């Protein structure tokens, strides 16, 4: 279930990975053990934990009209995520410490993140 | 009677830092309760203390007890570090009232307010109404708002004092149904093909419902998804069927059907799955044609076929026709499955009449029409002497007529002249021969 | 002179401000009083300072396929700056300090825009 | 000549220690001092340090009356720092280069050379030490460009590295510039805007390339674009206008690069002309006989500029017309020969005329005129009054009547009879048989 709210745009993810300074710093707050324990514990608090994060990261960039630049992708981004919580807080119906990520490793806990869904109770 | 709470008054201040002691006077006493925001605590002692110093103590105490019995006290921590309590979250449903957490911890300020972030003002259309117990409250949030960011704002000793930053999102409703359409219109197939068909969507919101199903029966079939969000409240799906190998019962309706909460709209296609191919002919003339010396002739046929023709030909008398006609298809619809071609006879030479003949070609079939041709001639006379008799000869399709004053025709006879002369509908001739 | 080694590359640097973290720290060993003329003093020094700051951010992206890339137009624009270097040194340390981007490129253009006049 | 104390060709010091030295001559002139870039020049034949740096490393030298000279290099034990470092690095291509990369304490082994972040270096970098300064790198070849280094010594066991170098060489010329021109040749009516393209391919930006007028030793105004597409690949674009031919300005141009290893040309033509003009050349003469039911075409070629504007055919003054095609009778890219054909087809003899085709373009129209017989075998026809049998014919050409038992003829002749008239003309025979009886 609400599987089809993630359009097939995340492919961009890394085309983005790769022009970002590989030793800017990108801040999340982390659930515990979330690696460990089965999906359905951490990824209500985690879902939201995300959306916050990137609508910061958003403010960083400018837009330009041509091509892809980073400001484009990452507002589409917040568009996918910002429906699934609604999706969970409609259909399922404490705050960790703060954290640093690198981009790469940050990204890869995205993308298990939304992996998490294609099957779902 | 509902439990007394020592002491009594609705409200309280209190030092940061300071003790924090409350009492539950009811014979029935079950409960203590607190609440701030979404954060909750439960007390089964009658009597609540706190001698440390949170900020966070803010907000509201409830006792119950026995009978069903309840009352409520409210508090504050005067704290000049933290002015706010905060939560970053901020959703909107399109055309309802909606919520900003900031709740103030000291409510002795005024100017309580809300302002646009870095500067900028906020659109003139909004009304809102504050209070320091929920925080602020805006009115039938609409899509304009989208993405707008905002504080919240007070004035104390006459210094303006800022909310850590929101940003409002808002989230649709549907005004107008879904928009449907279909890659291409209508399909015919020669059997056992992969046949494929594309059904796209365009509409405001990821929460559209579509679906395939094949008329009179209601097996969802297999299909595949695609989807992009062109922009804001912009959202597109494409979805697409696929029969591997078709068989004849395949042919019929197939419909495209799509729903959301304000309503619905579909397409149709339809799928002819045929077992072999075919090549019919109609002449647009009767085949058999009657013309004059150097008069001038057209040719036509009209054929339906498929598969698409692989040639046509064109030829006479046990002898080939070239480079006097034309064959193209009778409409440029990708749907075409009629063809026409004509052929010219002009300055016809009047010896040339008999059969013509056309012929096609395609991969399962071959089909052939054949035209005759006979040729109206001026009467063409001669005579002969023949014992004592005199004799008037003459030639023409269709025969000649004569008077005396191909279709071969003769006439036998028994001072001045002997004149003998025929006529036919092409023209007419004559004779002399004379007496003295 | 030196007028024609300057490739038209340069007009992508206003793309390239624009794609990167507007709070990103980039590291030069700034010639002080560069604000003030003449040229002629600091550009000597100063195109060295850049061949080699331009050089290592650089070293940080990675190379892609399909549209332009951060990386592709630093590239370009690292051979101009070491053209440049040749040019000067064959016709012919200030401290490290910190700029966000803007402030970088600003600096940076004018600095080309000082050739197409000279000796 | 000078004399040095202590007089060893080194000296080896304690981080800290004090330098002392004396210049020993009555031909003293100065100390002078330097590694690397830094240098310094000073008066006392005495030569003094209150404590020694790392930076005091390196040669020291006696400054006398002659210009007679010693030295003396200095070297300090100091255990955070074993290199000192020049950051800059460039390298002329197939000659050798030097990494600076001089060593302040001169008590290690195994000195060498290693690849960045593990890597190995490609196999072919012979390279040689010597610790006074620097290690140097044979014969820098183009598969080096942007390669990445770092300088390196075994000590105590440990193994010690240098901050990264980056190595960037400079190509030079193996061939000649390699130049196109955006095409051949030209033509144009007197005061159009004249715009031509060269372009120039190669592997650097120190390329030379100029316009000249043919024949005309003085450079023509031009404007420019260039980018480097990539290592090695370096690309001009030269673009060259006139607003307004005068016609003196025809002639030749001339697109010409020079580089150190030789040099290309490649040259474009021009013609300018005060009007425009159309000229016309007949298939076949211009009066032409033929025979009913025959077929003939009717064809011309003729060329023109600017292009033909209007085309068009009549016969007898009246529209005979839609049997004839017309196309440019070539398709290079400056083709101004056109032709056109006509054809007509079972001509029948009364049609027998004149015949007309007809052009213009804007600056001139121009028009070309046949005339054509139909011939046939001949008609005939009898009369007679006082007596005379009379045989009558017409045809092409005037026919012949013989007696026996448009062009026009006539002849007479004065029991029971058969008399007859017998006929040809070129074109075909007919006979005419008579009867008259008493
Ligand atoms: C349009 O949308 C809703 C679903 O969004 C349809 O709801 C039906 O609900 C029943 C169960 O209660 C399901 O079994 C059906 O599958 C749903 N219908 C369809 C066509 O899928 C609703 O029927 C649709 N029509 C309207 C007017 O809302
Ligand atoms: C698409 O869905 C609706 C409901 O089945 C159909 O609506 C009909 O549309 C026509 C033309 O407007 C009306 O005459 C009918 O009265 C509508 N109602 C019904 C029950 O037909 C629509 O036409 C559908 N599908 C097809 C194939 O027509
Ligand atoms: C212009 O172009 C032509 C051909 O590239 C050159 O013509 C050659 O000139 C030399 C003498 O200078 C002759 O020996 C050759 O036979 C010529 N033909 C060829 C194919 O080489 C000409 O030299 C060029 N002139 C300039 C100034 O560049
Ligand atoms: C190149 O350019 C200059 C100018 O014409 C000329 O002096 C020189 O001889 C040419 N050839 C070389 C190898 O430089």
């Amino acid at each position: 279930i609400c599987r089809n709210r993630v359009t097939n745009n995340v492919k961009d993810v890394t085309k983005l990975v790769a022009n970002l300074p590989k030793d800017y710093m990108i801040t999340l707050k982390y659930v515990p053990g979330m690696d460990v324990l089965p999906s359905h514990c951490w990824i209500s608090e985690m879902v939201v934990q995300l959306s916050d994060s990137l609508t910061d990261l958003l403010d960083k960039f400018s837009n330009i009209s041509e091509g892809l630049s980073n400001y484009s992708i990452i507002d589409k981004l917040v568009n996918i995520v910002d429906d699934l919580v609604e999706c969970v807080k409609e259909n399922s119906s404490k705050s960790p410490e703060p954290r640093l990520f690198t981009p790469e490793e940050f990204f890869r806990i995205f993308n298990r993140s939304i992996d998490a869904f294609k099957d779902f109770v | 009677s509902p439990p007394s709470i020592h002491p009594g008054k609705s409200d309280l201040i209190v030092r940061v830092g300071d003790e924090i002691r409350l009492l539950c006077t009811d014979p029935g006493f079950v409960k203590w309760t607190f609440e701030i925001l979404d954060e909750t605590n439960e007390n089964k002692q009658n009597e609540w203390i706190t001698e440390k110093a949170e900020a966070t103590n803010t907000g509201k105490y409830t006792c119950t007890n026995k009978h069903g019995l309840s009352n409520s006290i409210y508090v504050f921590v005067r704290d000049p570090a933290k002015l706010f309590l905060v939560d970053r979250s901020l959703y909107g449903k399109e055309d309802n009232d909606t919520l900003v957490r900031c709740p103030l911890t000291d409510p002795e300020v005024t100017n309580y307010s809300l302002k646009g972030c870095q500067g900028k003002p906020l659109p003139k259309d909004l009304r809102f109404i504050p209070d320091p117990k929920a925080g602020i409250m805006i009115k039938s949030v609409k899509r304009a708002y989208h993405r707008l960011c905002l504080h919240c704002s007070v004035d104390q000793e006459g210094k303006s004092v800022l909310s850590e930053k929101f940003i409002l999102k808002v989230r649709p409703a549907f005004k107008a149904v879904p928009v449907v359409s279909v890659s291409k219109a209508s399909y015919l197939l020669r059997e056992g093909e992969e046949f494929t068909v594309t059904c796209t969507i365009k509409d405001v919101s990821s929460s559209v419902y579509s679906t395939w199903k094949r008329e009179n029966s209601q097996t969802k079939l297999q299909e595949k998804y695609n989807s992009w969000h062109h922009g804001d409240f912009n959202y597109e799906r494409q979805a697409t069927l696929t029969i591997s190998s078709a068989r004849v019962n395949d042919s019929g309706v197939f419909m495209c059907y799509a729903n959301n909460t304000f309503g619905s709209a579909n397409v149709t296609t339809t799928l002819e799955v045929v077992d072999k191919g075919f090549i019919n002919i109609f002449p647009m003339i009767n085949t058999t044609v009657f013309v004059n010396d150097g008069e001038n002739v057209d040719l036509i046929v009209e054929y339906e076929a498929f598969p698409k023709p692989e040639h046509q030909q064109w030829i006479y008398m046990n002898r080939t026709f070239t480079d006097k006609w034309e064959d193209y298809p009778k409409s440029e619809n990708e749907s075409n499955i009629r063809y026409v071609s004509e052929l010219h006879l002009t300055r016809l030479k009047g010896t040339e009449g008999g059969t013509y003949t056309f012929l096609v070609s395609n991969s399962d079939v071959n089909a052939a029409i054949a035209f005759n041709v006979y040729v109206n001639t001026k009467p063409e006379i001669l005579i002969r002497l023949v014992n004592g008799m005199l004799q008037c000869v003459a030639a023409g399709f269709p025969e000649p007529t004569i008077d005396w004053y191909k279709l071969v025709v003769q006439s036998s006879i028994d001072n001045g002249t002997v004149e003998c002369k025929a006529y036919n509908d092409v023209g007419k001739t004559s004779a002399y021969f004379n007496f003295a």
